[PDB]
């Protein structure tokens, strides 16, 4: 009847299952349990076969599945919500969206936890002077009060520089892109002048 | 044993059995309807579901109404019983002369003879 | 949702236990418990995932071949003609109806074969090669495929020697080579079959007048005929001779 | 007679010259009845003009 | 990798989220206090668009079965799916919204039938627009009903007078037949339809009660001011009495078009139970036709030949077959249908023409090329058929009628042979001229019905020459003058003794021998 | 003005999707 609203809007149909999923598991302030215990599925799922089969297969009827997954998970401290989300998409069969409702809830609980994530791909390892001056000049790149977190890639393809992965945007500082474009500007001229 | 009816849309009910669903063309009565209702299975949708073409009409179907397989086709009273009576597509006398006197019932869907049983008796 | 946000589940992430420790060793006894509303699980082998109008969309099949004859545990045979991402949609040779949804689908390992040699000549078979007039299986013959490739250019040389049908106005007017792929068209009753079946029996009788190499065996594809006109035409060949 | 998918005017029609011309009896004399009407005309839905 | 077989999801169901909201919202310890919205005889509008509404829930609903939204407005439950419920909705799709409450009656559809209902300017679901109250002597019945059986109907005897000259010699209706009025775009079906009850008026005042006529005309896809200039003229007639006006215009939504020929042949099958005699117009029964197809396009049902659906000839055929002339067992009554058909620029051979065609017994094929030639009505005498014949043809007309059919042959097949002006052949020109007195005998005004044995007079004269003297453009007049100038008590024992007998055609015989004709 | 303040979902042409919370 009030449900908290989402932090921010996604697509159709399985990552509305993740909406409501982070909308009741907000009502009732669950939400870093949930994310393990999905998790703790996806291994689940990874780990045995007679799991699997329970997603895959089109000849197993609905009245074994849901009786398999209620009396699973009727123990080891499972939360509510996630007990009856399991019954609830092992009822129709809705196993198999359990691999991207937990990448939509990821999404948005990570829109909650204010904090974005990033990827700056370097040449050499990093110095703690260039690592404390790097969060300043990539900082510049969010757009409000967030937790952006610096990961790190070392490849030999950058002569030094820094690029910058946001998975939504790129900021190429390397100097062997400043070099690719530095050579093409030289023969735009040449071939004028 | 019985299935319930799942799906309603037009001449075409979707049955869904579960466990043991019937075969093609099998004959399949509805159980509860005011007019005597028969279903024919025309396919196998694939998920412990048949999918029917009915013989009256569909005005008064309840998702859920259960549905219970006669296990052959459409079985009619034929024989010498028959003669002077009009018969239904589903073997009712509609003549509203009593019941049909049956020689023998038989189902509606058969096989083409043979080959080598023909006559070129022209 | 994108790949790159799905791949990352693929390494473990979970950073606590409390789950897939205890459900580890109670998901087998649960599984246990329902063994009897199983059925037995398919890899190389097929179960009907569906079935509607003479076509079964059969799960699993592994390792069939695109046009490979695969056989129903009903014992109609089929041919798988499109191999989908999961599924495989065979065709039903003969009744439908004794194809459920659950039946067991063995391949067979053979492209469609039928029996082609010299003693089916003079047999009445179906589109499968499986004698209809019934004196008995056939002897002296061999499978072969029926989707073998057509003969190339070095494979073939001109059109020469004359295909006489023994009827006046082909013979004079529409000459037929003994290469020659040559439609016999119209409407409905205005004889065609008439063409066809003259044809037939003037080869009956050139084939009783050359020395064994110019002499020609018709064959006859009856599709989508009545069982009484081909049945006519068996007598009529019959009591021809041909 | 299987009338499949014409009128029930004209099956009524059959059905009382087949009672005035002596062909269908009534009554106790039913067995020497030489024709079964069977009619799945247009009223029905589809399925039964299918398998009438 | 163990991971691929889970990656992309294998959904049996759309609104999986509605059925997993039914389930997680009571997972909050707060909200299991009855905070549950219950489907079990409710049901939740999911979509709404274009005149359509899909219902979650509604678990007891019936195919078919009129719910009732929370708005006010009513809709028919007609795609029962797996996971919800395709409603049509009978008004404006407007006052619906994601989230409304959609209450079910446990009805199937139901319309007020009655003696009451005559004169009463109605929908095709029942409620009367004319402003005279609502409908007091009625009772509420089935919308679709089953037709009667073979056992149930006997054979078409007595004849439905129609007042025109042009179908009542040649294309005969009896009272209890199918009569299709097939034409293009202003070629005088409506007319012909109208001409059929207003010369109900003029013989329900001479019959007995029991064999009295009840119109009923269905005006689907109409304008409102056509149906507006009609209830005018039936008023200014007097045969609003008679008559019951069914109107889904096309200002109404689809599924009231698609309901109203249903609807008013439940009203107009209380006439046919009761013993009474009824007849039915199914104006525009095209437009019926593509009311259906936009309903059930927009119901996400796969399209064949036109885009129409496969059941369009069950649509027609269901309700046509509910017209039929019950046996004594059953009353006696009898219902006689109008289908009106409108064709484009002649193509017969189109869908829904041709299912129609299928069905009904006669046809009255009005063409678009003979109408402006002077001939109105613009009947076709070759195409138009009549499948009951002479059985219920008016006698005295069936002495004349078989003359008229085979000299109107002749001067069908005259045709492509009158271009040659000197090529005379004295035999040719005399069934050219006779086929000329007989086309322009047949002409007849619109709204002047002309009673059956004025029009039995006026054609013997015509087909014994007794107005063949005259030339071939004053017989519109002379045909006036040969009735009137004759005796009144011609028409008056005609009319009373049901053929024209030997002791009466010498009389009318010497009377066309004392009538003064325009032309010598 | 989180309510009764809707956002552009899709856009397919002359046709606009409106998601509202
Ligand atoms: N040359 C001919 N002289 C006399 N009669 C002939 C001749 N050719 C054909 N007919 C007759 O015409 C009839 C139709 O012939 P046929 O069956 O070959 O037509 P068709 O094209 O095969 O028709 P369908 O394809 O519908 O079977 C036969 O009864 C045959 O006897
Ligand atoms: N007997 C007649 N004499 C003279 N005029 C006539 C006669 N009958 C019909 N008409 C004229 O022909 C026209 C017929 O129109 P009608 O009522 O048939 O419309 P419709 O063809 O049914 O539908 P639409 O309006 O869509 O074309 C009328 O305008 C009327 O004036
Ligand atoms: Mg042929
Ligand atoms: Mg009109």
């Amino acid at each position: 009847l009030k449900l908290p609203t989402a932090p921010l809007q996604l697509s159709g149909t399985s990552a509305q299952i993740a909406t409501l999923l982070w909308q009741v598991a907000a009502k009732e302030n669950q939400l870093d349990k949930v994310q393990d215990e999905l998790y703790q599925f996806i291994e689940l799922f990874k780990q045995h076969s007679e799991l699997r089969r329970l997603a895959t297969d089109p000849f197993v009827p609905t009245l074994v599945r849901t009786k398999i997954i209620s009396s699973v998970l009727k123990d080891s401290g499972a939360s509510e919500i996630t007990k009856k989300l399991f019954e609830a998409l092992a009822d129709e069969g809705a196993l198999s969206a359990l691999l991207e409702v937990t990448v939509n809830y990821e999404e948005l609980m990570l829109a909650h936890k204010k904090e974005v994530y990033c990827t700056v791909i370097t040449a050499e390892p990093l110095d703690k002077l260039e690592r404390v001056e790097l969060t300043k000049k990539a900082e510049k790149f969010v757009d409000a009060g967030f937790k952006l977190v610096m990961q790190e890639k070392i490849d030999k393809k950058l002569l030094g520089g820094f690029v910058i992965e946001f998975s939504d945007r790129r900021v190429d500082m390397s100097t062997a892109k400043k070099v690719e474009e530095f050579n093409n500007f030289v023969n735009k001229l040449v071939l004028s002048i | 044993d019985a299935g319930y009816v799942s799906q309603v849309i037009g001449p075409v009910v979707d049955v869904r059995f579960d466990g043991e669903l019937p075969s093609i063309l099998s004959s399949l009565e509805v159980e509860g309807h005011s007019v005597r209702l028969v279903l024919e299975v025309a396919q196998h949708m694939g998920d412990n579901t048949v999918r029917c073409i009915a013989m009256d009409s569909t005005d008064g179907l309840v998702r859920g109404q259960k549905v219970v397989d006669t296990g052959s086709p459409i079985k009619v009273p034929v024989g010498r019983g028959t003669l002077g009576r009009i018969m239904n597509v589903i073997g009712e006398p509609v003549d509203e002369q009593g019941p049909i006197d049956a020689a023998d019932i038989w189902s509606i869907h058969r096989e083409a003879p043979e080959f080598t049983e023909q006559s070129t008796e022209q | 949702a994108d790949a790159k946000a799905l791949d990352e589940l693929r390494k473990p992430k979970f950073s606590s236990k409390y789950l897939i420790q205890h459900v580890s060793q109670k998901l087998i006894p649960a599984v246990k418990e329902w063994e009897k509303s199983y059925q037995p699980p398919v890899i190389h082998l097929g179960r009907v995932l569906s079935v509607g109008d003479g076509i079964a969309r059969v799960y699993g099949l592994k390792s069939v071949q695109a046009g490979e004859l695969v056989c129903f545990d009903s014992g109609v045979k089929g041919m798988a003609l499109n191999l989908q991402a999961d599924h495989v949609g065979v065709v039903v040779f003969g009744n439908d109806s004794v194809i459920h949804q659950g039946d067991l689908v063995y391949r067979t390992g053979q492209i469609v074969n039928v029996p082609i040699g010299p003693g089916t000549l003079g047999r009445v078979t179906d589109g499968l090669g499986q004698p209809i007039d019934g004196k008995g299986p056939l002897t002296n013959v061999r499978s072969s495929l029926v989707e073998v490739k057509a003969p190339g250019i070095i494979a073939r040389q001109s059109v020469r020697e004359p295909l006489f049908t023994g009827v006046k106005a082909v013979d004079a007017l529409v000459p037929i080579g003994r290469g020659q792929r040559e439609l016999i068209i119209g409407d409905r009753q205005t004889g065609k079959t008439a063409v066809a079946i003259d044809a037939i029996i003037h080869q009956k009788n050139c084939n009783e007048q050359v020395p064994k190499a110019q002499r020609v065996y018709c064959v006859y594809v009856a599709v989508g005929q009545k069982r009484s006109t081909v049945a006519q035409l068996v007598k009529l060949f019959t009591q021809t001779g041909a | 007679f299987a009338g499949v998918g014409e009128r029930t005017r004209e099956g009524n029609d059959l059905y009382r010259e087949m009672i005035e011309s002596g062909v269908i009896k009534l009554g106790a004399e039913r067995g020497n009845s030489k024709c079964t009407l069977v009619y799945g005309q247009m009223n029905e839905p589809p399925g039964a003009r299918a398998r009438v | 990798k163990a991971l691929d077989e889970l990656r992309k999801p294998k959904f049996s169901s759309k609104y999986l989220i509605q059925h997993v909201s039914q389930k997680l919202i009571p997972a909050v310890k707060e909200w299991e206090k009855s905070y549950q919205p219950p489907v079990i005889h409710l049901g939740r509008v999911l979509s709404v668009g274009d005149g359509i509404a899909r219902v979650y829930g509604l678990k007891s609903v019936q195919a078919g079965e009129l719910v009732c939204f929370d708005s006010g407005v009513k809709g028919m439950a007609l795609n029962l799916q797996a996971d919800h419920v395709g409603v049509v909705v009978f008004g404006n799709d407007s006052v619906i919204h994601q989230g409304d409450l959609v209450y079910r009656t446990g009805q199937i559809v139901n319309v007020p039938i009655g003696p009451g209902t005559l004169g009463r300017v109605t929908d095709g679901l029942g409620q009367p627009i004319d402003g005279k109250g609502p409908l007091t002597n009625v009772r509420s019945s089935l919308v679709e009903v089953k037709a009667p059986g073979i056992i149930a109907r006997q054979s078409v005897r007595e004849p439905l007078f129609t007042g025109v000259k042009a179908v009542d010699a040649l294309v005969p209706i009896g009272r209890g037949q199918r009569e299709l009025i097939i034409g293009d775009r202003q070629t005088g079906k409506t007319a012909v339809a109208i001409d059929a009850i207003i010369h109900q008026k003029n013989c329900n005042e001479q019959v007995p009660k029991a064999q009295r006529v009840y119109c009923v005309y269905v005006a689907v896809g109409q304008k409102r001011s056509t149906v507006a200039q009609l209830v005018k003229l039936f008023t200014q007639t007097g045969a609003m009495r008679y008559t019951i006006m069914v109107s889904a215009t096309a200002s109404d939504a689809a599924p009231l078009q698609f309901l109203a020929p249903y609807s008013g042949c439940a009203m107009a099958e209380y006439f046919r139970d009761t013993g009474k005699h009824g007849l039915i117009i199914y104006d525009d029964l095209s437009k019926q036709s593509v009311a259906y197809r936009q309903m059930s396009l927009l119901l996400r049902r796969p399209p064949g030949r036109e885009a129409f659906p496969g059941d369009v000839f069950y649509l027609h055929s269901r309700l046509l077959e509910r017209a039929a002339k019950l046996s004594k067992e059953l009353g006696g009554g009898s219902l006689t249908a109008f289908p009106v058909i409108e064709t484009q620029a002649g193509d017969v051979s189109a869908y829904i023409a041709t299912n129609v065609i299928s069905i009904t017994d006669g046809q009255i094929f009005l063409e678009t090329e003979l109408f402006y030639k002077g001939i109105r009505p613009a009947l076709n005498v070759g195409l138009s058929v009549s499948r009951v014949g002479s059985a219920a043809q008016f006698p005295g007309m069936k002495q004349v009628a078989g003359t008229l059919k085979l000299e109107l042959a002749q001067y069908r097949e005259v045709a492509a042979f009158a271009q040659f002006g000197s090529d005379l052949d004295a035999a040719t020109q005399y069934v050219l001229e006779r086929g000329a007195r007989l086309t322009e005998m047949l002409k007849q005004k619109q709204f002047a019905p002309i009673p059956i044995e004025r029009q039995t007079v006026a054609v013997y004269a015509a087909t014994k020459g007794f107005l063949d003297k005259v030339r071939v453009q004053d017989i519109v007049a002379a045909e006036e003058a040969v009735i009137s100038q004759v005796n009144p008590a011609v028409f008056k024992i005609l009319k009373a003794n049901g053929k024209i007998t030997p002791a009466l055609d010498a009389h009318l015989k010497a009377e066309l021998r004392k009538v003064k004709l325009p032309g010598a | 003005p989180a309510i009764d303040a809707g956002y552009v979902s899709q856009v397919i042409g002359p046709v606009v999707d409106v998601r509202f919370d």
